């Protein structure tokens, strides 16, 4: 839906998870 | 999932667990888009070389969950299937090209912290993102090795791999409805969608505007985690024209 | 090996 791709207990609270970081640091 | 990780609580809100009634049993992974319509792929639902053609009937969507076995009470959410739609292109036969499916619930699913549909690419996230060396996290609760069964939902991040290398890793004949990922030989780290974990997502987070995006579905590979070859993805952006035809005419 | 699910949902 638009709420999309958002997920409560972590961008919703803004909360990160523990390997969401190795993701963006390979977008490069 | 070979060699991944326990998911943390709430981390893969759309994952759905596609379950077989009558042997009651982990049928394959899938995941929640809206809160009616779930995507996997083709191969869990027919597949005539291994006499597999379910119907509505024969299944339940189980979303929401983290352990594999256990009945989560008051957490997750089972659903009853209204209809199935398979790509009418999809190729069994061959090589699994267009491995995809849509699955249309019959009542909505509630969202929670524990369920909450992903995203579907648009053609500016597809070809922002889908770039080797990126990476992708797929899950799902499938074997943990070629040759066994998780307590919880797994997970494993794995780089989008160079399409030469793709397809001079494996005799089948590829196409451009597919992506494959996992890493080399050389990179030492390993990890791989295996057995079970069919038709799960692959997704990734957008730098641009921290939303997470369905890139791939979980669809086929030669061994699981075998050293120089790779996990092959359905392409969901290619197919996505297929997905709003079926969900812009079927309700 | 799976817990039982409720009879309903079926
Ligand atoms: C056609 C190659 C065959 N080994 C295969 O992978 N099949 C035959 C039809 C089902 C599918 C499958 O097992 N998919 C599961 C899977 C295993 C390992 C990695 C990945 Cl990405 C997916
Ligand atoms: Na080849
Ligand atoms: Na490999």
């Amino acid at each position: 839906e638009a709420d999309c791709g958002l997920r409560p207990l972590f961008e919703k609270k803004s909360l990160e998870d523990k390997t969401e970081r190795e993701l963006l640091e390979s977008y490069i | 999932i070979v060699e991944g990780s326990d998911a943390e609580i709430g981390m893969s809100p759309w994952q759905v667990m596609l379950f077989r009634k009558s042997p009651q049993e982990l049928l394959c992974g899938a995941s929640l888009i809206s809160d009616r319509w779930v995507l996997t792929a083709a191969h869990c639902l027919l597949y005539p070389p291994w006499d597999k053609n379910f119907t509505e009937n024969d299944l339940l969507v189980r979303i929401g969950k983290h352990s594999r076995t256990r009945y989560e009470r008051n957490i997750e959410k089972i659903s009853m299937l209204e209809k199935i739609y398979i790509h009418p292109r999809y190729n069994w036969r061959e090589n699994l090209d267009r491995d995809i499916a849509l699955m249309k619930l019959k009542k909505p699913v509630a969202f929670s912290d524990y369920i909450h549909p992903v995203c579907l690419p648009d053609r500016e996230t597809a070809a922002s993102l889908l770039q080797a060396g990126y990476k992708g996290r797929v899950t799902g609760w499938g074997n943990l090795k070629e040759t066994g069964q998780p307590s919880v939902l797994q997970v494993v991040n794995l780089p989008i791999v160079e399409r030469p290398v793709c397809k001079d890793s494996t005799r089948i004949r590829i196409t451009d409805n597919m992506f494959c990922a996992g890493y080399k030989p050389d990179e030492g780290k390993r990890g791989d969608a295996c057995e079970g974990d069919s038709g799960g997502p692959f997704v990734m987070k957008s730098p641009f505007n921290n939303r997470w995006y369905q890139m791939g579905i979980v669809s086929w590979g030669e061994g699981c985690d075998r050293d120089g070859k790779y996990g092959f993805y359905t392409h969901v952006f290619r197919l996505k024209k297929w997905i709003q035809k079926v969900i812009d005419q079927f309700g | 090996d799976f817990e039982e699910i409720p009879e309903e949902y079926l």
